[PDB]
């Protein structure tokens, strides 16, 4: 109401022409200057501004901003397309119409956190998109209206996923896609429903967030986020030679024994380099793992802490877990009747890890979608007149039991489960566990799982012999590999490989391209776990040790001892 | 406008056949007579229409049959790519003068099928009875081809090298071998060579080509007879027809009116080299 006055509104928007002609940075450059230049270049039709600098500069300005939105927004708008006309008075032959973009609000809130308090406020909010419409136009204009619901990770267990509505209008428009976790920063706006009000029997108002900045939430936000402590912590960590060691035994510090289990999925977990050689062919960078396993070696457990682990996890069941639920499908909107995708578990495991439970429960049909995404990483969905392309670059961990429950040493590992052998191709790791009766490992087993019980009692509340990292300092470690090592693989001696992989021709044809490629990506993921730039052959030769174990572990009794026998070098 | 000159200069050079040839998939090793073959059958031949209503098909089929790991999909998608009108199927009104694949085989659309041996990988000794497809099918497909894993120990070595470079060198450089044409320029190309005109035989030739079908349907003949076994793969006057229309083909892709002896032979020796190996 204050700021309708013409007097104090027309100031304050010289006062912000003032502010874009004369902010110096701490380096001596008017940045928007440049910003303006780079726009008229790109032809673009917005303009970026960071809410932190005009805090910083004029306190007034962002006081007033969260609090009269649309008008402010407006005579901001107007001011930059006059100060663009005087610079650049051609540019009005391109472009009619600038708006200024808000970045980096302060004030980030959650959709579940969304009251009548917030209306018509400009709010900072986080989450992933689900479904999308077409560019429409309007007789003012381009429009997308898109449906968001909370990020799977942080949404508690238990308590159902809430979706909203956004509109974009002119450059916001397609600035994303579905499956794509975005933050953005808009006006939460009540629209006038008379169907809602009719179905509820009293007034209800819709509320939708008209976004003026979209940002997709790569882990370039979560580096940022980072204290240098934890760099600090990290690097220290980095230089012992004891590392691999501890960050092995860390993971599940509550089960006993089961080191090979434990040192694939974390291998898994820190994931390699993808690569797309030529733009031709894509290499993925990511490890699938199965584990078969007789009853009683708590298999689900080690399922259950990766899910609590992994900053982006969900969890399914066999057979809760449908074709069209894993991956989007097409359905018709209740209200606007028009097609729209609604992203499946794995396409909400982009970027993340996607668990599957008794997998050997698997429907054959439910089955083949599967390879498509295991092999490319990608979803092309051909249904109702609608094409389209997802990304799909997830780790999946799956879990089996051997048909009869019990795993037979004298068949092959394809004979004991039901799986076709493309499915087992796909997978990089394979873990067989069995059970034995030995009194001195069951001694262990009974004194480890009593000491645990008398531990965690709420009114209370190894192996390699060295101390497991804390929980949040494992992640941020997880964290900072994932988003800082890009190794290089230089000092690779092929004859060696070459010649252990006709060996493994020779011992397989007597009992692939693929293997060799885990096999890469796993040394690329173990150099990462050291935090190095380039490849020491020490990790070479680990994961060719580990490679050798997955695949004997998967052949018959009468030939794995000539197998080890044969392969005593690398496994010694 | 003035990509009609630089077609004209494209198709006027006496070594049009071999760029075209090289710029089939010059990423694949190999299979120089499987790339002529899906050049002519993008080219494609002329459809003839008679007064008393009937009508002559003027487009080509071709059935491929070997193991698995012979680089099958991936010429049935660089075709799809290729051609202006393409579909690509797992196992047809949609398409109209365009190019159908079709993987897993066990309206005016040119067909490219893919298929795997009945037990999964090619026995030699036993010859026949390797083809589930009954003769009524088979003999639609104007030409079959066979391919084998021939195992070689320099051979496995040159092919692993090759994958190799191709895999290294290409977000190095994305250039042409030998003169090879773009992609866009060829799809283009190919349109307007087949808008534009279509070519029809000659006497000399229908005269050679009668002779051939009636020495190689004698052959076939004493061949069965020989063996004391039906033929898979009967040879009917479809055969010629579709003989006919290669040569057709071959003639288009010089923009002649008249098509010479010299595609005849070439058509010929295809046909002999697909048919009679598959048969
Ligand atoms: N090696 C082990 N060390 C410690 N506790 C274990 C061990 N194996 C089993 N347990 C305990 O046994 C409980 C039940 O194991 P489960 O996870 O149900 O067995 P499982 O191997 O997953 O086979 P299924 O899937 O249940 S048929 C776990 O929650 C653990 O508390
Ligand atoms: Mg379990």
């Amino acid at each position: 109401e204050w700021v309708s006055m013409a007097g104090p509104r027309l100031e304050i928007h010289h006062r912000f022409k003032n502010f874009l002609r004369t902010h110096v940075d701490s380096h001596g450059h008017n940045v928007f200057k440049e910003r303006i230049s780079d726009m008229c270049k790109e032809n673009r039709e917005s303009l970026v501004v960071n809410y932190e600098d005009l805090a910083a500069r004029e306190h007034v300005l962002a006081y007033f901003l969260p609090e009269a939105p649309a008008e402010l927004l407006q005579i901001f708008d107007e001011a930059a397309l006059e100060v663009v006309l005087a610079m650049y008075p051609k540019y009005d032959r391109i472009t009619n119409h600038i708006h200024v973009r808000i970045s980096h609000l302060p004030l980030v809130e959650e959709l579940r956190s969304l009251r009548q308090l917030h209306l018509n406020q400009l709010i900072r909010t986080s989450g992933v998109v689900t479904s999308c419409t077409g560019v429409l136009p309007q007789l003012s204009q381009n429009y997308q209206r898109i449906r968001i619901q909370e990020s799977p990770g942080k949404v508690a267990a238990g308590r159902l996923p809430r979706s909203k509505d956004a509109i974009l209008l002119a450059d916001l428009v397609d600035s994303c896609k579905p499956g794509d976790e975005i933050e953005l920063t808009g006006i939460y706006h009540n629209n006038y429903d008379g169907s809602l009000n009719t179905a509820n029997g009293f007034p209800v108002f819709a509320t939708v967030i008209l976004a003026n900045h979209v940002a997709k939430k790569d882990n370039k936000v979560a580096v940022g986020e980072l204290t240098d402590e934890d760099v600090k912590m990290i690097t220290s960590l980095s230089k012992d030679q004891q590392i691999g060691e501890k960050i092995f035994a860390s993971i599940a510090p509550s089960i006993y024994g089961h080191e090979d289990i434990k040192r694939g999925l974390a291998l898994a977990l820190f994931g390699g380099e993808p690569k797309n050689p030529g733009g031709k062919h894509k290499v993925r960078g990511d490890i699938n793992v199965l584990l078969c396993g007789d009853p009683g070696t708590a298999k689900s457990q080690f399922l259950k802490y990766i899910e609590k682990v992994s900053s982006r996890a969900i969890f399914t069941t066999g057979q809760g877990a449908s074709a069209v639920g894993l991956t989007a499908y097409v359905q018709r909107h209740p209200v606007s009747r028009e097609w729209t995708l609604e992203a499946g578990a794995l396409v909400l495991a982009d970027r993340g890890v996607c668990l599957i439970d008794e997998f050997d429960k698997m429907n054959d049909q439910d089955r083949t979608s599967i390879h498509e995404a295991m092999e490319q990483q990608s979803i092309s969905i051909s249904k109702a007149g609608i094409v389209t392309s997802l990304q799909a670059r997830c780790t999946v961990i799956a879990a089996a039991n051997p048909i009869g429950g019990r795993y037979d040493p004298s068949l092959t590992f394809s004979e004991n489960v039901d799986l076709t052998e493309p499915i087992i191709s796909r997978f990089d790791i394979l873990c067989v566990v069995r059970d034995t009766v030995d009194p001195v490992q069951d001694e262990m087993l009974a004194r480890f799982v009593v000491g645990s019980h008398v531990r965690h009692h709420p009114s209370n509340k190894n192996t390699y012999g060295v101390e497991p990292l804390p929980q949040e300092v494992l992640k941020k470690y997880i964290i900072y590999a994932k988003e800082r090592v890009h190794p290089k693989l230089n000092q690779m001696d092929q004859d060696k490989v070459a010649k252990m992989y006709s060996d493994l021709r020779k011992e397989s044809m007597a009992t692939t391209v693929r293997h060799i490629e885990s096999m890469i990506r796993m040394a690329e993921a173990h150099a990462r776990i050291h935090l190095r730039d380039y490849v020491i052959e020490d990790d070479v030769n680990m994961a060719i040790r580990v490679m050798l174990e997955s695949f004997i572990d998967t052949q018959k009794f009468s030939v794995m001892r000539s197998m080890r026998k044969t392969f005593a070098r690398y496994l010694s | 406008p003035q990509e009609e000159e630089e077609f004209r200069r494209l198709a006027a050079l006496p070594n049009v056949y071999e760029v075209i040839s090289k710029s089939i998939a010059p990423s694949i090793f190999g299979g120089t007579d499987m790339k002529k073959a899906i050049a002519c059958l993008l080219f494609g031949g002329s459809r003839k229409r008679l007064p008393d209503g009937l009508t002559r098909r003027g487009d080509i089929n071709l059935l491929m049959l070997g193991d698995p790991g012979t680089a099958k999909s991936q010429l049935l998608k660089f075709v799809e790519k290729c051609s202006p009108i393409g579909v690509y199927t797992s196992g047809m009104v949609l398409a109209d003068g365009g190019v159908v694949c079709i993987d897993e085989f066990d309206s005016r659309c040119s067909v490219l099928a893919a298929a795997n041996s009945v037990f999964g990988r090619w026995d030699e000794t036993k010859g026949e009875d390797n083809i589930d497809f009954m003769p009524t099918i088979l003999s639609r497909f104007d030409m079959i081809f066979i391919v084998k894993d021939e195992h070689n120990e320099e051979r496995d070595v040159m092919l692993a090298k090759h994958v190799i470079t191709l895999h290294v060198s290409a977000l190095t450089q994305t250039q042409a071998v030998e003169g090879e044409i773009d992609l866009a320029k060829l799809k283009k190309f190919i349109a307007y060579c087949r808008v534009k005109c279509g070519p029809r035989l000659s006497a000399e030739a229908a005269e050679k080509l009668k002779n051939r079908y009636i020495i190689m349907r004698s052959g076939a003949r004493q061949h069965e007879r020989d063996s004391d076994r039906r033929s898979s793969i009967p040879i009917t006057v479809r055969q010629l027809e579709a003989i006919v229309r290669i040569a057709e083909a071959l003639s288009k892709m010089k923009l002649q009116p008249f098509a010479t002896e010299a595609d005849v032979e070439e058509a010929l020796r295809l046909f002999q080299v697909s048919t009679l190996d598959a048969a």
